[PDB]
Protein backbone atom coordinates (compact mmCIF):
# COMPACT_ATOMS: atom_id res chain seq x y z
CA UNK A 1 0.00 0.00 0.00
CA UNK A 2 1.27 3.43 1.02
CA UNK A 3 4.24 1.64 2.63
CA UNK A 4 4.70 -0.87 -0.18
CA UNK A 5 8.13 0.41 -1.21
CA UNK A 6 9.64 0.29 2.30
CA UNK A 7 11.40 -2.83 3.58
CA UNK A 8 9.60 -4.78 6.30
CA UNK A 9 12.55 -4.41 8.69
CA UNK A 10 12.63 -0.64 8.09
CA UNK A 11 8.90 -0.36 8.85
CA UNK A 12 9.44 -2.21 12.13
CA UNK A 13 12.43 -0.02 13.03
CA UNK A 14 10.44 3.13 12.26
CA UNK A 15 7.47 1.89 14.32
CA UNK A 16 9.83 1.62 17.30
CA UNK A 17 11.13 5.14 16.67
CA UNK A 18 7.59 6.48 16.31
CA UNK A 19 6.71 4.92 19.66
CA UNK A 20 9.68 6.64 21.30
CA UNK A 21 8.58 9.94 19.72
CA UNK A 22 4.95 9.35 20.82
CA UNK A 23 3.87 9.53 17.17
CA UNK A 24 1.22 6.83 17.37
CA UNK A 25 -0.54 7.57 14.08
CA UNK A 26 2.81 7.13 12.31
CA UNK A 27 3.48 4.01 14.39
CA UNK A 28 0.18 2.48 13.30
CA UNK A 29 0.81 3.29 9.65
CA UNK A 30 4.27 1.66 9.81
CA UNK A 31 2.84 -1.45 11.47
CA UNK A 32 -0.03 -1.66 8.94
CA UNK A 33 2.63 -1.59 6.23
CA UNK A 34 4.54 -4.35 8.02
CA UNK A 35 1.43 -6.55 8.31
CA UNK A 36 0.67 -6.01 4.63
CA UNK A 37 4.03 -7.54 3.70
CA UNK A 38 2.19 -10.82 4.28
CA UNK A 39 4.52 -12.51 6.78
CA UNK A 40 3.41 -13.57 10.25
CA UNK A 41 4.33 -11.24 13.15
CA UNK A 42 6.64 -12.11 16.02
CA UNK A 43 5.61 -11.54 19.64
CA UNK A 44 7.37 -8.16 19.74
CA UNK A 45 5.85 -7.13 16.40
CA UNK A 46 2.34 -8.06 17.57
CA UNK A 47 2.87 -5.81 20.58
CA UNK A 48 3.96 -2.94 18.34
CA UNK A 49 0.82 -3.34 16.21
CA UNK A 50 -1.44 -3.43 19.27
CA UNK A 51 0.23 -0.53 21.08
CA UNK A 52 0.05 1.69 18.02
CA UNK A 53 -3.65 1.18 17.35
CA UNK A 54 -4.64 1.16 21.02
CA UNK A 55 -3.14 4.62 21.42
CA UNK A 56 -4.70 5.98 18.20
CA UNK A 57 -8.17 4.69 19.02
CA UNK A 58 -7.76 5.60 22.70
CA UNK A 59 -7.35 9.25 21.77
CA UNK A 60 -10.33 9.07 19.42
CA UNK A 61 -12.49 7.48 22.11
CA UNK A 62 -11.54 10.14 24.65
CA UNK A 63 -12.45 12.89 22.17
CA UNK A 64 -15.71 11.17 21.23
CA UNK A 65 -16.66 10.99 24.90
CA UNK A 66 -15.98 14.70 25.41
CA UNK A 67 -18.11 15.59 22.39
CA UNK A 68 -20.88 13.11 23.20
CA UNK A 69 -21.15 14.63 26.68
CA UNK A 70 -21.42 18.16 25.25
CA UNK A 71 -24.03 16.99 22.73
CA UNK A 72 -26.13 15.32 25.42
CA UNK A 73 -26.09 18.48 27.53
CA UNK A 74 -27.09 20.49 24.45
CA UNK A 75 -30.09 18.14 24.09
CA UNK A 76 -31.59 18.63 27.58
CA UNK A 77 -27.07 24.46 15.96
CA UNK A 78 -25.90 21.30 14.20
CA UNK A 79 -22.20 21.85 14.97
CA UNK A 80 -21.69 19.64 18.05
CA UNK A 81 -23.51 16.73 16.42
CA UNK A 82 -21.66 17.25 13.14
CA UNK A 83 -18.28 17.28 14.85
CA UNK A 84 -19.08 14.30 17.08
CA UNK A 85 -20.12 12.47 13.89
CA UNK A 86 -16.82 13.40 12.22
CA UNK A 87 -14.78 12.01 15.11
CA UNK A 88 -17.04 8.95 15.28
CA UNK A 89 -16.55 8.20 11.59
CA UNK A 90 -12.77 8.53 11.95
CA UNK A 91 -12.80 6.19 14.96
CA UNK A 92 -14.92 3.65 13.07
CA UNK A 93 -12.48 3.82 10.18
CA UNK A 94 -9.52 3.00 12.42
CA UNK A 95 -11.40 0.08 14.00
CA UNK A 96 -12.36 -1.22 10.53
CA UNK A 97 -8.73 -0.93 9.44
CA UNK A 98 -7.50 -3.02 12.39
CA UNK A 99 -10.28 -5.57 11.93
CA UNK A 100 -9.39 -5.78 8.26
CA UNK A 101 -5.76 -6.58 9.06
CA UNK A 102 -6.88 -9.28 11.48
CA UNK A 103 -9.17 -10.75 8.81
CA UNK A 104 -6.62 -10.38 5.95
CA UNK A 105 -4.87 -12.44 7.07
CA UNK A 106 -3.41 -12.40 10.57
CA UNK A 107 -5.94 -14.63 12.34
CA UNK A 108 -6.16 -17.35 9.71
CA UNK A 109 -2.38 -17.76 9.66
CA UNK A 110 -2.05 -17.77 13.48
CA UNK A 111 -1.68 -21.37 14.62
CA UNK A 112 0.11 -21.07 17.91
CA UNK A 113 -2.06 -20.32 20.92
CA UNK A 114 -0.10 -17.18 21.82
CA UNK A 115 -0.63 -15.55 18.45
CA UNK A 116 -4.22 -16.73 17.92
CA UNK A 117 -5.35 -15.59 21.38
CA UNK A 118 -3.59 -12.24 20.94
CA UNK A 119 -5.33 -11.54 17.63
CA UNK A 120 -8.76 -12.71 18.82
CA UNK A 121 -8.44 -10.45 21.88
CA UNK A 122 -7.70 -7.57 19.50
CA UNK A 123 -10.73 -8.49 17.41
CA UNK A 124 -12.91 -8.42 20.54
CA UNK A 125 -11.46 -5.07 21.59
CA UNK A 126 -12.02 -3.32 18.24
CA UNK A 127 -15.58 -4.59 17.95
CA UNK A 128 -16.04 -3.38 21.54
CA UNK A 129 -14.89 0.10 20.50
CA UNK A 130 -17.33 -0.01 17.56
CA UNK A 131 -20.06 -1.03 20.04
CA UNK A 132 -19.34 1.97 22.29
CA UNK A 133 -20.52 4.32 19.49
CA UNK A 134 -23.15 2.10 17.88
CA UNK A 135 -26.86 2.96 18.18
CA UNK A 136 -29.47 0.18 17.81
CA UNK A 137 -29.27 -0.88 14.15
CA UNK A 138 -26.26 -3.21 13.92
CA UNK A 139 -25.45 -2.41 17.55
CA UNK A 140 -26.62 -5.90 18.51
CA UNK A 141 -24.62 -7.53 15.74
CA UNK A 142 -21.48 -5.58 16.65
CA UNK A 143 -21.86 -6.67 20.28
CA UNK A 144 -22.22 -10.28 19.20
CA UNK A 145 -19.09 -10.05 17.05
CA UNK A 146 -17.12 -8.77 20.04
CA UNK A 147 -18.53 -11.49 22.29
CA UNK A 148 -17.77 -14.23 19.78
CA UNK A 149 -14.13 -13.13 19.32
CA UNK A 150 -13.54 -12.84 23.07
CA UNK A 151 -15.19 -16.22 23.69
CA UNK A 152 -13.05 -18.05 21.15
CA UNK A 153 -9.95 -16.43 22.65
CA UNK A 154 -11.07 -17.45 26.15
CA UNK A 155 -11.68 -21.05 25.09
CA UNK A 156 -8.18 -21.34 23.58
CA UNK A 157 -6.49 -19.53 26.48
CA UNK A 158 -8.03 -21.79 29.11
CA UNK A 159 -6.87 -24.90 27.24
CA UNK A 160 -3.41 -23.72 26.17
CA UNK A 161 -2.06 -21.10 28.59
CA UNK A 162 -1.43 -21.05 32.34
CA UNK A 163 -3.76 -18.87 34.42
CA UNK A 164 -0.98 -16.33 35.00
CA UNK A 165 -0.14 -15.78 31.33
CA UNK A 166 -0.30 -11.98 30.75
CA UNK A 167 -2.30 -12.24 27.52
CA UNK A 168 -4.76 -14.66 29.18
CA UNK A 169 -5.08 -12.21 32.08
CA UNK A 170 -5.53 -9.14 29.86
CA UNK A 171 -8.07 -10.99 27.72
CA UNK A 172 -10.09 -11.82 30.83
CA UNK A 173 -9.80 -8.24 32.08
CA UNK A 174 -11.02 -6.79 28.78
CA UNK A 175 -13.82 -9.36 28.40
CA UNK A 176 -14.96 -8.47 31.92
CA UNK A 177 -15.07 -4.79 30.88
CA UNK A 178 -17.10 -5.85 27.83
CA UNK A 179 -19.59 -7.62 30.11
CA UNK A 180 -19.87 -4.65 32.47
CA UNK A 181 -19.86 -1.72 30.05
CA UNK A 182 -21.28 -3.12 26.78
CA UNK A 183 -23.36 -6.25 27.45
CA UNK A 184 -25.13 -4.92 30.57
CA UNK A 185 -23.98 -8.03 32.47
CA UNK A 186 -22.27 -6.70 35.62
CA UNK A 187 -22.65 -10.01 37.48
CA UNK A 188 -20.85 -11.85 34.66
CA UNK A 189 -18.12 -9.17 34.73
CA UNK A 190 -17.62 -9.56 38.48
CA UNK A 191 -17.65 -13.37 38.31
CA UNK A 192 -15.09 -13.42 35.50
CA UNK A 193 -12.77 -10.96 37.21
CA UNK A 194 -12.95 -12.85 40.54
CA UNK A 195 -12.39 -16.30 39.06
CA UNK A 196 -9.53 -15.00 36.90
CA UNK A 197 -7.87 -13.30 39.86
CA UNK A 198 -8.21 -16.33 42.14
CA UNK A 199 -6.89 -18.83 39.60
CA UNK A 200 -3.91 -16.58 38.86
CA UNK A 201 -3.14 -16.18 42.57
CA UNK A 202 -2.98 -19.97 42.93
CA UNK A 203 -0.45 -20.22 40.05
CA UNK A 204 1.95 -17.43 41.12
CA UNK A 205 4.17 -19.92 42.98
CA UNK A 206 5.33 -21.36 39.62
CA UNK A 207 6.73 -18.05 38.35
CA UNK A 208 10.10 -16.37 38.29
CA UNK A 209 10.47 -12.92 39.84
CA UNK A 210 10.07 -11.18 36.48
CA UNK A 211 7.02 -13.22 35.44
CA UNK A 212 5.54 -12.67 38.90
CA UNK A 213 5.83 -8.92 38.38
CA UNK A 214 4.17 -9.15 34.96
CA UNK A 215 1.24 -11.23 36.20
CA UNK A 216 0.61 -9.37 39.46
CA UNK A 217 0.46 -6.05 37.59
CA UNK A 218 -2.57 -7.23 35.59
CA UNK A 219 -4.10 -8.91 38.63
CA UNK A 220 -4.11 -5.51 40.32
CA UNK A 221 -6.18 -4.13 37.45
CA UNK A 222 -8.71 -6.94 37.96
CA UNK A 223 -8.79 -6.08 41.67
CA UNK A 224 -9.21 -2.36 40.92
CA UNK A 225 -12.26 -3.13 38.80
CA UNK A 226 -13.74 -5.45 41.41
CA UNK A 227 -13.33 -2.67 43.98
CA UNK A 228 -15.15 -0.22 41.70
CA UNK A 229 -17.92 -2.75 40.88
CA UNK A 230 -18.60 -4.05 44.40
CA UNK B 1 -13.79 0.19 34.62
CA UNK B 2 -10.22 -0.09 33.39
CA UNK B 3 -9.13 -2.21 30.43
CA UNK B 4 -5.50 -2.99 29.52
CA UNK B 5 -3.79 0.42 29.15
CA UNK B 6 -1.71 1.73 26.28
CA UNK B 7 2.04 1.37 26.54
CA UNK B 8 4.54 3.67 28.26
CA UNK C 1 -10.23 25.82 0.82
CA UNK C 2 -11.05 22.49 2.45
CA UNK C 3 -13.32 24.42 4.83
CA UNK C 4 -14.73 26.73 2.16
CA UNK C 5 -18.29 25.42 2.44
CA UNK C 6 -18.54 25.81 6.23
CA UNK C 7 -19.80 29.03 7.81
CA UNK C 8 -17.22 31.16 9.61
CA UNK C 9 -19.19 31.00 12.87
CA UNK C 10 -19.42 27.19 12.61
CA UNK C 11 -15.65 26.91 12.10
CA UNK C 12 -15.08 29.01 15.22
CA UNK C 13 -17.57 26.93 17.23
CA UNK C 14 -15.91 23.70 16.07
CA UNK C 15 -12.44 25.05 16.91
CA UNK C 16 -13.67 25.56 20.48
CA UNK C 17 -15.06 22.02 20.58
CA UNK C 18 -11.83 20.61 19.16
CA UNK C 19 -9.89 22.40 21.89
CA UNK C 20 -12.12 20.84 24.55
CA UNK C 21 -11.57 17.42 22.93
CA UNK C 22 -7.79 18.04 22.71
CA UNK C 23 -7.99 17.59 18.92
CA UNK C 24 -5.47 20.26 18.03
CA UNK C 25 -4.90 19.27 14.40
CA UNK C 26 -8.66 19.62 13.83
CA UNK C 27 -8.63 22.88 15.78
CA UNK C 28 -5.91 24.30 13.55
CA UNK C 29 -7.71 23.23 10.39
CA UNK C 30 -10.94 24.92 11.58
CA UNK C 31 -9.07 28.12 12.44
CA UNK C 32 -7.22 28.11 9.09
CA UNK C 33 -10.64 27.88 7.44
CA UNK C 34 -11.87 30.78 9.56
CA UNK C 35 -8.88 32.96 8.63
CA UNK C 36 -9.39 32.15 4.96
CA UNK C 37 -12.88 33.65 5.11
CA UNK C 38 -11.00 36.94 4.80
CA UNK C 39 -12.37 38.83 7.81
CA UNK C 40 -10.17 40.13 10.62
CA UNK C 41 -10.04 38.02 13.82
CA UNK C 42 -11.26 39.13 17.23
CA UNK C 43 -9.07 38.80 20.32
CA UNK C 44 -10.65 35.46 21.25
CA UNK C 45 -10.33 34.17 17.67
CA UNK C 46 -6.63 35.14 17.53
CA UNK C 47 -6.10 33.12 20.69
CA UNK C 48 -7.84 30.11 19.16
CA UNK C 49 -5.60 30.32 16.08
CA UNK C 50 -2.45 30.60 18.19
CA UNK C 51 -3.38 27.86 20.66
CA UNK C 52 -4.21 25.42 17.88
CA UNK C 53 -0.96 25.84 15.97
CA UNK C 54 1.21 26.11 19.09
CA UNK C 55 -0.03 22.70 20.21
CA UNK C 56 0.38 21.10 16.76
CA UNK C 57 3.90 22.40 16.28
CA UNK C 58 4.76 21.76 19.94
CA UNK C 59 4.11 18.06 19.47
CA UNK C 60 6.13 18.03 16.24
CA UNK C 61 9.04 19.78 17.93
CA UNK C 62 9.03 17.33 20.82
CA UNK C 63 9.09 14.39 18.38
CA UNK C 64 11.83 16.00 16.29
CA UNK C 65 13.96 16.43 19.40
CA UNK C 66 13.53 12.77 20.37
CA UNK C 67 14.53 11.64 16.88
CA UNK C 68 17.39 14.14 16.54
CA UNK C 69 18.82 12.87 19.83
CA UNK C 70 18.64 9.24 18.65
CA UNK C 71 20.24 10.20 15.32
CA UNK C 72 23.11 12.03 17.02
CA UNK C 73 23.81 9.03 19.25
CA UNK C 74 23.74 6.79 16.16
CA UNK C 75 26.42 9.08 14.64
CA UNK C 76 29.01 8.82 17.45
CA UNK C 77 20.92 2.23 8.47
CA UNK C 78 19.19 5.27 6.99
CA UNK C 79 15.98 4.81 8.99
CA UNK C 80 16.50 7.25 11.90
CA UNK C 81 17.63 10.02 9.55
CA UNK C 82 14.79 9.29 7.13
CA UNK C 83 12.18 9.42 9.87
CA UNK C 84 13.65 12.54 11.48
CA UNK C 85 13.53 14.12 8.01
CA UNK C 86 9.88 13.12 7.60
CA UNK C 87 8.91 14.74 10.91
CA UNK C 88 11.06 17.77 10.09
CA UNK C 89 9.35 18.26 6.74
CA UNK C 90 5.92 18.01 8.36
CA UNK C 91 6.92 20.56 11.02
CA UNK C 92 8.25 22.92 8.35
CA UNK C 93 4.99 22.58 6.47
CA UNK C 94 2.94 23.59 9.50
CA UNK C 95 5.21 26.60 10.14
CA UNK C 96 4.93 27.63 6.47
CA UNK C 97 1.15 27.31 6.69
CA UNK C 98 0.96 29.62 9.72
CA UNK C 99 3.39 32.10 8.18
CA UNK C 100 1.31 32.06 5.01
CA UNK C 101 -1.85 32.96 6.92
CA UNK C 102 -0.02 35.81 8.62
CA UNK C 103 1.23 37.05 5.25
CA UNK C 104 -2.13 36.51 3.44
CA UNK C 105 -3.43 38.67 4.93
CA UNK C 106 -3.62 38.90 8.72
CA UNK C 107 -0.67 41.22 9.37
CA UNK C 108 -1.38 43.74 6.63
CA UNK C 109 -4.97 44.19 7.82
CA UNK C 110 -3.99 44.48 11.52
CA UNK C 111 -4.01 48.16 12.45
CA UNK C 112 -4.58 48.11 16.17
CA UNK C 113 -1.53 47.56 18.32
CA UNK C 114 -3.03 44.51 20.05
CA UNK C 115 -3.64 42.63 16.82
CA UNK C 116 -0.45 43.73 15.03
CA UNK C 117 1.79 42.83 17.98
CA UNK C 118 0.02 39.48 18.41
CA UNK C 119 0.57 38.52 14.76
CA UNK C 120 4.18 39.73 14.65
CA UNK C 121 4.93 37.70 17.79
CA UNK C 122 3.47 34.67 16.01
CA UNK C 123 5.61 35.40 12.96
CA UNK C 124 8.72 35.52 15.17
CA UNK C 125 7.75 32.27 16.89
CA UNK C 126 7.17 30.28 13.68
CA UNK C 127 10.41 31.49 12.12
CA UNK C 128 12.06 30.53 15.42
CA UNK C 129 10.68 27.00 15.09
CA UNK C 130 11.98 26.86 11.50
CA UNK C 131 15.37 28.03 12.83
CA UNK C 132 15.49 25.21 15.40
CA UNK C 133 15.69 22.65 12.55
CA UNK C 134 17.60 24.72 9.99
CA UNK C 135 21.21 23.84 9.09
CA UNK C 136 23.51 26.55 7.67
CA UNK C 137 22.07 27.35 4.22
CA UNK C 138 19.14 29.69 4.85
CA UNK C 139 19.60 29.16 8.59
CA UNK C 140 20.99 32.69 8.85
CA UNK C 141 18.15 34.15 6.80
CA UNK C 142 15.52 32.31 8.85
CA UNK C 143 17.08 33.65 12.06
CA UNK C 144 17.02 37.17 10.66
CA UNK C 145 13.35 36.82 9.71
CA UNK C 146 12.51 35.79 13.27
CA UNK C 147 14.56 38.64 14.71
CA UNK C 148 12.97 41.20 12.42
CA UNK C 149 9.40 40.12 13.28
CA UNK C 150 10.11 40.10 17.03
CA UNK C 151 11.83 43.50 16.81
CA UNK C 152 8.93 45.17 15.01
CA UNK C 153 6.54 43.70 17.57
CA UNK C 154 8.76 44.95 20.42
CA UNK C 155 8.93 48.46 18.96
CA UNK C 156 5.12 48.69 18.70
CA UNK C 157 4.53 47.11 22.11
CA UNK C 158 6.83 49.53 23.90
CA UNK C 159 5.08 52.51 22.31
CA UNK C 160 1.47 51.31 22.56
CA UNK C 161 1.04 48.89 25.47
CA UNK C 162 1.71 49.10 29.21
CA UNK C 163 4.63 47.06 30.53
CA UNK C 164 2.24 44.60 32.19
CA UNK C 165 0.22 43.79 29.07
CA UNK C 166 0.22 39.96 28.74
CA UNK C 167 1.03 39.96 25.02
CA UNK C 168 3.86 42.47 25.58
CA UNK C 169 5.17 40.22 28.37
CA UNK C 170 4.89 37.00 26.36
CA UNK C 171 6.53 38.66 23.36
CA UNK C 172 9.47 39.68 25.54
CA UNK C 173 9.66 36.21 27.07
CA UNK C 174 9.73 34.51 23.67
CA UNK C 175 12.20 37.02 22.19
CA UNK C 176 14.47 36.36 25.18
CA UNK C 177 14.27 32.62 24.42
CA UNK C 178 15.14 33.43 20.80
CA UNK C 179 18.24 35.33 21.98
CA UNK C 180 19.33 32.53 24.32
CA UNK C 181 18.54 29.43 22.25
CA UNK C 182 18.76 30.59 18.61
CA UNK C 183 20.90 33.72 18.31
CA UNK C 184 23.64 32.60 20.74
CA UNK C 185 23.15 35.85 22.70
CA UNK C 186 22.62 34.77 26.32
CA UNK C 187 23.55 38.20 27.71
CA UNK C 188 20.89 39.86 25.53
CA UNK C 189 18.38 37.22 26.70
CA UNK C 190 19.16 37.89 30.36
CA UNK C 191 19.08 41.68 29.92
CA UNK C 192 15.73 41.55 28.13
CA UNK C 193 14.15 39.25 30.70
CA UNK C 194 15.41 41.37 33.63
CA UNK C 195 14.34 44.71 32.19
CA UNK C 196 10.94 43.30 31.20
CA UNK C 197 10.39 41.83 34.66
CA UNK C 198 11.44 45.02 36.47
CA UNK C 199 9.31 47.34 34.35
CA UNK C 200 6.29 45.08 34.82
CA UNK C 201 6.82 44.96 38.59
CA UNK C 202 6.73 48.77 38.71
CA UNK C 203 3.39 48.84 36.84
CA UNK C 204 1.52 46.17 38.85
CA UNK C 205 0.02 48.81 41.16
CA UNK C 206 -2.22 50.02 38.29
CA UNK C 207 -3.92 46.65 37.80
CA UNK C 208 -7.10 45.00 39.00
CA UNK C 209 -6.88 41.68 40.83
CA UNK C 210 -7.61 39.70 37.67
CA UNK C 211 -5.12 41.62 35.51
CA UNK C 212 -2.55 41.31 38.31
CA UNK C 213 -2.95 37.53 38.19
CA UNK C 214 -2.54 37.49 34.40
CA UNK C 215 0.62 39.63 34.43
CA UNK C 216 2.32 37.99 37.41
CA UNK C 217 1.88 34.55 35.84
CA UNK C 218 4.05 35.54 32.87
CA UNK C 219 6.49 37.41 35.09
CA UNK C 220 7.10 34.15 36.92
CA UNK C 221 8.11 32.53 33.62
CA UNK C 222 10.63 35.35 33.05
CA UNK C 223 11.96 34.75 36.57
CA UNK C 224 12.15 30.98 35.99
CA UNK C 225 14.30 31.56 32.92
CA UNK C 226 16.54 34.04 34.71
CA UNK C 227 17.05 31.46 37.47
CA UNK C 228 18.03 28.84 34.89
CA UNK C 229 20.33 31.26 33.00
CA UNK C 230 22.14 32.80 35.99
CA UNK D 1 14.38 27.94 28.72
CA UNK D 2 10.59 28.17 28.74
CA UNK D 3 8.55 30.08 26.18
CA UNK D 4 4.82 30.85 26.48
CA UNK D 5 3.13 27.43 26.96
CA UNK D 6 0.22 25.95 25.05
CA UNK D 7 -3.23 26.37 26.53
CA UNK D 8 -4.98 24.24 29.15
Amino acid sequence: GAMGSMERASLIQKAKLAEQAERYEDMAAFMKGAVEKGEELSCEERNLLSVAYKNVVGGQRAAWRVLSSIEQKSNEGPEVREYREKVETELQGVCDTVLGLLDSHLIKEAGDAESRVFYLKMKGDYYRYLAEVATGDDKKRIIDSARSAYQEAMDISKKEMPPTNPIRLGLALNFSVFHYEIANSPEEAISLAKTTFDEAMADLHTLSEDSYKDSTLIMQLLRDNLTLWT
Amino acid sequence: AGSIPGRR
